[PDB]
RNA sequence: CCCCGAAAGCUAUUUAGGUAGCGCCUCGGACGAAUACCAUAGGGGGUAGAGCACUGUUUCGGCACCGAUGCAAACUCCGAAUACCUAUGAGUACUAUCCGGGAGACAGACUGCGGGUGCUAACGUCCGUAGUCAAGAGGAAAACAAUCCAGACCGCCAGCUAAGGCCCCAAAAUCAUAGUUAAGUGGGAAACGAUGUGGGAAGGCAUAGACAGCUAUAGUCGAGUCGGCCUGCGCGGAAGAUGUAACGGG
């Protein structure tokens, strides 16, 4: 309930090398949700958001709620790519929990 | 002047600097870290000044751990010879910047004094820096 | 003065014939330094290591054994 | 033979004269030379004269944007080592008004005889009087 | 006067001020701070 | 089953595969109209020459 | 007068600006689909990248090993895209192959990409690969073999376009809509320096009154104020010899 994340569903038109660099110029961030007992996710979130989140501790701690459309997922952050040298985030990795 | 105890070779093709530095871009040692944001080449003295100037800027207050090794040697022709008749000999010894390289972290000192050591640092490097801190992920 | 300046003449190794093809016994399929393959069925070596087809067919190149040795073959 | 070429002793040379007052430099000049030079006559040949004359009046009135009045040079040099000799806007304008109008024209005229030709019938007067009321000339909005 | 690139405030009497689109520190305490940019 | 390729651009400095693929499609000359059998190998001497042709469903 | 049309490479040479065989050109004869492009299908690899499992090399800890951390043309636990070989197939194309007569050529150049050498110098030098010139005119780039567009059988006072352009020299918009710049930036240049001006995100304090100034934190004063981050376009750094001369000119 203390962090929620606003996404969009990635289609499979809006994946791979070229798809990722458009939403990253349009100031998006591509992700992936995975875990037990269903299929992998694909959803686009806010690079402001995300950064902001980012910004506190207790985000990689607690349980967050990322929502696309009405579906909602209690997802804990795995994992995140950063540029090497702008440090900006490029994709995350996210645990169902 | 950091140098290869030993070496395979003496000499080494020039070779082609690209891409980013996707490894050794993440504070390890310390809790702040300088890094650079543009390509080029950082020589044995350039890294010694560089030391040098952190360690006096920091009193010896806590410790400087060096992410760069100058392993690759460059050759010269002595001067006044023409081209041709073998490779020149061995100068100097650099180490190869891409960008995202952390050059210096620091453990142990105040965050003021340290981006005062690193801004005193950033100054004797022929290249551009920023500034980093340790975070979790 | 270089101390450097000396190569060889070139050998011309590798493979002579790919999988698929189709072979004539007596053809030659790899020339190689070492045993880089090893002689299957309808296939014999040579004294430097040359694998040539010992009957008419079909080339297949494969994986198999214990050692995980690179196999040619000659199916008729 | 279709296609006429303008004779010149049918060309006939109307007379207007423009008022220069609050106008910007270039884009006056650029329609003097046109007229000067006849591009708005569906006569027009390029090896014949079909051009008007254009007289300009109050000269010294004419404007440049910018810094253009301080910086904007201009150059000459007597064929003697070393003689460049060099003035700005703000003194020539003040002192030649005529001398900006004819080199702004023929810098956008042919460079040759017939241009030579051309350039003659553009009369340049610093004040608001002109000596050419015998021609008639007619009032020009440019 | 010091000519120099890099212009900077010395001290907390110092003023960085823009003349005729050239950059000068004037001191209202030392004259010997006085810097412009060139 | 049919679709219409017209060449666009010169093929003067092209690629040899690329001439080759024009040639085979039957293109001669900048702004020449050919009409093919819409089949997969018609189409990948089309889409190797993409960039000097213009095709028409 | 008509048709086709190279090469400046490999190998050897008392050979290196010569020559010979092969590669590349042309002509005659034989033979036709055996050829190529592309699509499917089969196949081997050790390069780009990456990595530390071997060989070397590197930093910091712990007790030669152990844990974190880098590097490699002559390192590899891995590993593409392309390229190369083979088979089948549609469409398109005078394609492949063999036998003979005649040659020329064996000084190359620039540009892009991958490299060695050099100083990540040279209109430098040596390879691989593709284009152009050589042996190729026309239009664009002020003028400018090798860049861009494009391949000139002859004639026309006909039309459409490519690159590139449309104020005048000089053909075509002083065209339309929305913003930015004030430096003639445009129309030469770096580290670095700076309350130049747009845009965006976040933060601190504030009408129980914030900042500056003023009166010896209290006090008049009556709205915003302060300091950083990302980003667009600008400023300084910026000295040479015949004459403005670093938009072709206006
Ligand atoms: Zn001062």
């Amino acid at each position: 309930a203390n962090f929620v994340l606003n996404a969009q569903a990635r289609a499979e038109d809006k994946q791979g090398k070229g798809a990722s660099r458009r939403l990253r110029r349009e100031s998006l961030v591509p992700a992936i949700i995975y875990g037990g007992n269903a299929e992998p996710v694909a959803v686009t979130l806010e690079l402001r958001e995300l950064v902001k989140a980012l910004e506190s501790n207790v985000f990689f701690e607690e349980v967050v709620e990322i929502k696309v459309g009405d579906k909602v997922e209690n997802v804990k952050i795995q994992a995140l790519q950063r540029h090497p040298a702008k440090n900006t985030p490029m994709h995350a990795d996210f645990k169902r929990a | 002047m950091l140098q290869p105890k030993r070496t395979k070779f003496r000499k080494v093709h020039k070779g082609r600097n690209t891409g980013l530095a996707h490894r050794g871009s993440t504070v390890s040692f310390g809790s702040i870290a300088i890094k650079a944001t543009e390509r080029g080449r950082m020589t044995a003295r350039q890294i010694e000044a560089a030391r040098r100037t952190i360690s006096r800027r920091i009193k010896r207050g806590g410790k400087i751990f060096i992410r760069v090794f100058p392993d690759k040697p460059i050759t010269e022709k002595p001067l006044e010879v023409r081209m041709g008749n073998g490779k020149g000999n061995v100068e100097y010894w650099v180490c190869e910047i891409k960008p995202g390289k952390i050059l210096y972290e620091i453990e142990g000192v105040n965050e003021d004094l340290a981006r005062e050591a690193f801004a005193l640092a950033a100054a004797k490097l022929p290249f551009k820096t920023t500034i980093v801190t340790r975070t979790v992920m | 003065s270089t101390k450097n300046g000396r190569d060889s003449n070139p050998k011309m190794l590798g493979v002579k014939v790919y999988g698929g093809q189709t072979v004539t016994a007596g053809n030659i399929i790899v020339r190689q330094r070492g045993t880089e393959f090893h002689a299957g069925a309808n296939v014999g070596m040579g004294r430097d290591h040359t694998l040539f087809a010992t009957a008419d067919g079909v080339v297949k190149f494969e994986v198999k054994g214990q050692f995980g040795r690179r196999y040619v073959k000659v199916e008729t | 033979m279709k296609t006429l070429s303008a004779k010149p002793a049918e060309v006939q040379h109307d007379w207007f004269v423009v008022d220069a007052t609050g106008k910007t430099l270039g884009r006056l000049a650029t329609e003097i030379a046109r007229r000067l030079r006849g591009k708005h006559k569906t006569s027009y040949t390029p090896h014949v004269d079909t051009g008007d004359y254009i007289i300009v009046i109050n000269a010294e009135q004419v404007q440049v944007t910018g810094n253009k009045a301080l910086d904007k040079k201009y150059y000459r040099h007597t064929e003697f080592p070393g003689g460049l000799k060099e003035t700005n806007f703000e003194k020539l304008v003040a002192h030649k008004p005529e001398e900006i109008f004819e080199r702004a024209v023929k810098g956008m005229l042919p460079k040759g005889p017939l241009g030579y030709a051309m350039i003659k019938k553009m009369k340049v007067y610093a004040g608001s009087e002109h000596p050419h009321a015998a021609q008639q000339p007619q009032v020009l909005d440019i | 006067m010091k000519v120099q690139a890099s212009v900077k405030k010395i001290c907390g009497s110092c003023k960085v001020i823009r003349r005729n689109g050239v950059i000068r520190v004037i001191c209202s305490a030392e004259p010997r701070h006085k810097q412009r940019q060139g | 089953k049919t679709i219409k390729v017209t060449q666009t651009k010169s093929s003067s400095h092209r690629l040899k595969n690329h001439k080759l693929c024009l040639q085979g499609l039957g293109l001669r000359r900048i702004g020449h109209t050919v009409e093919v059998q819409d089949t997969p190998s018609n189409r990948g001497m089309i889409n190797k020459v993409y960039y000097m042709v213009s095709v028409e469903e």
